[PDB]
């Protein structure tokens, strides 16, 4: 529904229907986000990672109890062409989850 | 306690059920590992499905750039409606009830305006895939996500229980 | 004297006795009478009367009342695991199972001595309880494995008559226990 | 109490004990015998070859470790709910509502050995070939398959 | 057992005791004193100043609440795990950790009374200035700030 | 013996003492004195004494006396619940009351025999600690629900100037407690 | 009787032997048949029978004995993960210790009463499978540091030289030991 990215992308996503919004700074993103979570969780929210790597986190107080609202990190344009740490990025939310490091 | 024979014996029964209640987590905590080992797989799965629709995605929203210009694409996000009410069902998992999102329709795919040239049009429906990809990913995060907030309850439970009680 | 059944004197008398009705400070607390502790209560002589409850109270009555000892040991059985993690965590046969023993507990085992009608109940008031409660228990049991919620059930009119069935008098007692029988039949039956 | 000094001292001077259980005497089994605490300390030496039938201890022990096993998955069925549980594990639950109801509920008769043998043969059947790790592939070639329908405790 | 008749009048009658402890000697670590059911009543006679040095007592009374707060620490983490420990707590289970590493454990060194009180510097110098309450502000600074082991 | 407070000697002395000072191992063992178990102790001549208190510390002694009793009482019954599943998984009230427990006990009922000026301290120093305490508590919880968070009001200043309170002699206190309570109001002010 | 260690009369034991041997069935139901615990036991000879051990046995048998006692209690520490997700889920530190653990257990400790050459071992053969097995695990450790798989590292044919070892010959046993600290050597880098 919602996606906080980079503004180029932003304008192929209101192209797809959604909610596509612009954002190009860590704390500007973390503005955006915050005033779509204030302003109503019922739309679902996708947060580029170099914006922010987690998302729940910076609204983490506001979200206190919120189930609908959904938030997750999404790579972005610049990182789409190349190498993406899928590997990394899955060690660290095992790590998160379950307080260690299994990936053998 | 009153020192007695019968609450000494009373102590001892309350030994035995903890004994037997922390073996019981125990085994409930292994099955649990099993089903987040299985689903930390279905999300790797995912992800790397959820990339490739991104690079396909990226990759034909570029071309269109150039070879159109942006007041086009620009016009035609103006001219295409908007997506609502996307299904937000709730499903059942160990107890607790976690949200599960289900993209129905990209409103049908029923609208489009009336300038549609050849590089903008496939853009959108690669968008649409790329949506319908990050909805399959969200969902499968906030399963293992819920999993994993088991796991810790249930070890921190079963610390409570050998430690102190 | 401290209540302790340990003293010389209660286990004396426990190997000479064909029966042994020990009563529980819990109960007695919470002011549940009889109050009496199922779980170290037994008796010697069911064997024996089997042939006089056939032939004086009813030809299942035996079956009847050793389906209720079962269902009250699956009860215990359940506690342990209720006091473990609580009664919420448990699934839809089990909560059933803790509530009809629930229910045992509350209108078949409780009796009050002072009232004018529960302070004295025949054989056949007891058996057409025990048949009201274990009919609803099977109907209750096959309504689940239907898919129905176990929160529904405990809402059920029926529990209100099982509930009364206890402050019914003798003669009146024949009646309303086809009425009760019938009662639970329909409930179960039209909902689903 | 086994810490009471009678049988304290009669375990301290006899070798093992069959112990009744409460639970099974109110689930109406009898005789209520619980083979979980129960213990022979000179069965080794009393069975075998010669001696009952040459696959006694090997399926005694099975037998005693699929009832552990079952009793487990029981109470583990009750928090979880039978989807959980894989197959194995439902395999192992009717394994020991089975055994419950035939090996140890045998009221009033007088089985031999070579009908307890059986039975107890019938009733591991049910589990699949090869959860069997303490039995040898001889015995389990010369007596796995038959079924509860030929023989059982309620002929 | 600490509460059994002979340990027990034993306390009433001398002053202060040194205990041992099971899980310091099976985790390797000699000599295996436990300081905190340890004590001694007479050592403020004999420290302080024109004896030892002025900073023995605060520095006394500091390490024994610092310790205790990492004991406390490592009970909480026992339940709950390191990954949710506020930083200041893992800072006084670090420092619980090193000292039971680097102070309690000699071998059979003959250690001063100088090098001791500069072991024990160094391990107060994991904590931050201002949680050592028990100090005063002067020997603060003239003694804080020791390089974390020379060891 | 062994710290059994059920020995005939201490039993037969406490059904005519006025006052019970139980002291605790585990307090003396973390360094804490007078090691004085404020939970098993008592007393039955405070209510007697209000009086003396009114007319020669303090008009409104006794209820602040009342207010840090209770306030200890609520941290103590947090205690159990906060060292089983952590400070970080409770309300921002709960850590607050376990936050001036903390400073409670370790700023107030704290002393030290050995120490030049902390070894004797008069009603109007104890009266001036716990006035401090109380006022810094109120202002700590408007503060939260003004939404500011546990921490930053942990990391004040103002909180070692409390601290230090203790060993401020007596001829110096009145000023220290008049710059102290100054700096408590002016410090959040500035937090908003 | 019952096997508690609070007996007076184990307790009056402990206080004047010198080594406690202490067995278990758990380890026998393992058919870890030598059946001694480890981390139970423990013995006081050890430092005053050291000077003998460098003279009759080898000059660093103290050395490697303490080693490979640190390796079983390192194994131990690990025993609550590999317990959690299982041993495949480690890392590859982890998991060689957890492997150089198994093959002490199996091999060193483990040992046949019943068999012609096992029932009996010097002083000196226990010397070399100590020297062989601390060998292999620092040749393992630094192949694991270079960037080889651990699972590669569990299918050297070194791992069955090694396992063999102790049904050699007391005769035949120095020719073995040479030939593989050899092989020992002439495995992993030199192969890469």
């Amino acid at each position: 529904m919602a996606v906080i990215a980079d503004p180029e992308t932003a304008q192929g996503f209101r192209l797809a229907g959604l909610e596509g919004y612009g954002a190009s700074s860590a704390e500007e993103a973390q503005s955006l986000l915050e005033t779509l979570v204030e302003r109503g969780g019922y739309a679902l929210v996708a947060v580029d990672e170099a914006l922010l790597p987690d998302p729940e986190r910076a609204v983490e107080r506001l979200m206190r109890g919120r189930d609908l609202p959904v938030l997750l990190p999404i790579a972005g344009l610049k990182e789409a062409f190349q190498g993406h740490d899928v590997e990394g990025y899955m060690r660290e939310l095992v790590r998160k989850t379950i307080g260690f490091d299994i990936k053998l | 306690v009153s020192p007695t024979r019968m609450n000494l014996l009373q102590r001892r029964g309350q030994l035995r059920l903890a004994q037997k209640g922390v073996d019981l987590l125990k085994k409930k905590r292994d099955a649990l590992v099993a089903e987040f080992f299985g689903l930390v797989r279905e999300a790797m799965e995912a992800r790397k499905a959820l990339d490739q629709a991104a690079k396909e995605a990226y990759a034909a929203l570029l071309l269109a750039q150039a070879f159109d210009g942006p007041e086009v694409v620009a016009g035609a996000a103006l001219g295409v409606p908007p997506l609502e009410g996307v299904e937000a069902e709730v499903e059942n998992v160990w107890g607790s009830k976690v949200p599960r999102l289900k993209a129905t329709f990209p409103d049908g795919a029923l609208l489009s305006p009336v300038g549609t040239p050849a590089y903008t049009l496939e853009a959108s429906r690669a968008f649409r895939r790329y949506a319908e990809a990050l909805i399959r990913v969200a969902n499968t995060e906030t399963r293992l996500k819920k999993i994993g907030e088991e796991i810790k309850k249930t070890t921190r439970r079963v610390n409570a229980l050998e430690q102190v009680v | 004297p401290g209540g302790d059944m340990s003293e010389p004197v209660t286990q004396s008398t426990l190997r000479i006795v064909g029966a042994f009705w020990r009563l529980d400070a819990s109960l007695a607390f919470r002011r549940h009478f009889p109050a009496i502790n199922w779980n170290g209560s037994y008796s010697l002589f069911t064997s024996a009367l089997d042939p006089w409850y056939r032939e004086n109270v009813a030809e299942d009555y035996p079956e009847l009342r050793d389906a209720i000892s079962e269902l009250l040991q699956r009860e215990a059985g359940l506690q342990e695991i209720v006091q473990l993690v609580g009664p919420d965590a448990l699934q839809d046969a089990e909560r059933l199972v803790i509530e009809v023993g629930r229910i045992i507990r509350e209108d078949f085992l409780q009796q009050n001595a002072y009232h004018e009608v529960d302070a004295y109940c025949s054989m056949k008031k007891a058996y057409g309880i025990m048949k009201m409660i274990l009919a609803f228990y099977k109907e209750a049991e096959a309504a689940i494995k239907r898919g129905v919620s176990i929160d529904e059930i405990l809402q059920l009119p029926v529990l209100e008559r099982i509930g009364r069935a206890r402050y019914v008098s003798e003669e009146e007692f024949p009646a309303y226990f086809e009425e009760a029988m019938k009662e639970i039949q329909g409930a179960f039956k039209a909902l689903a | 109490d086994r810490t009471h000094p009678i049988p304290d001292l009669t375990g301290y001077i006899t070798e093992g004990q069959i112990q009744l259980s409460r639970e099974l005497h109110r689930k109406g089994i009898y005789p209520p015998i619980d083979p979980l605490p129960s213990l022979s300390r000179l069965m080794n030496n009393g069975v075998g070859k010669g001696k009952t039938r040459e696959d006694h201890k090997q399926v005694s022990d099975q037998l005693y470790s699929a009832y552990a096993n079952g009793v487990d998955i029981r109470k583990l069925v009750a928090i979880i709910g039978e989807d959980a549980l894989t197959e194995n594990d439902r395999r192992y639950l009717q394994f020991a509502d089975a055994f419950e109801r035939f090996f140890i509920n045998q009221g009033q008769q007088n089985r031999s050995i070579e009908e307890s043998l059986q039975i107890a043969w019938a009733l591991l059947s049910m589990l699949p070939q090869g959860e069997l790790k303490r039995i040898s592939k001889d015995h389990i070639g010369k007596y796995y398959g038959q079924k509860l329908e030929e023989i059982w405790g309620a002929p």
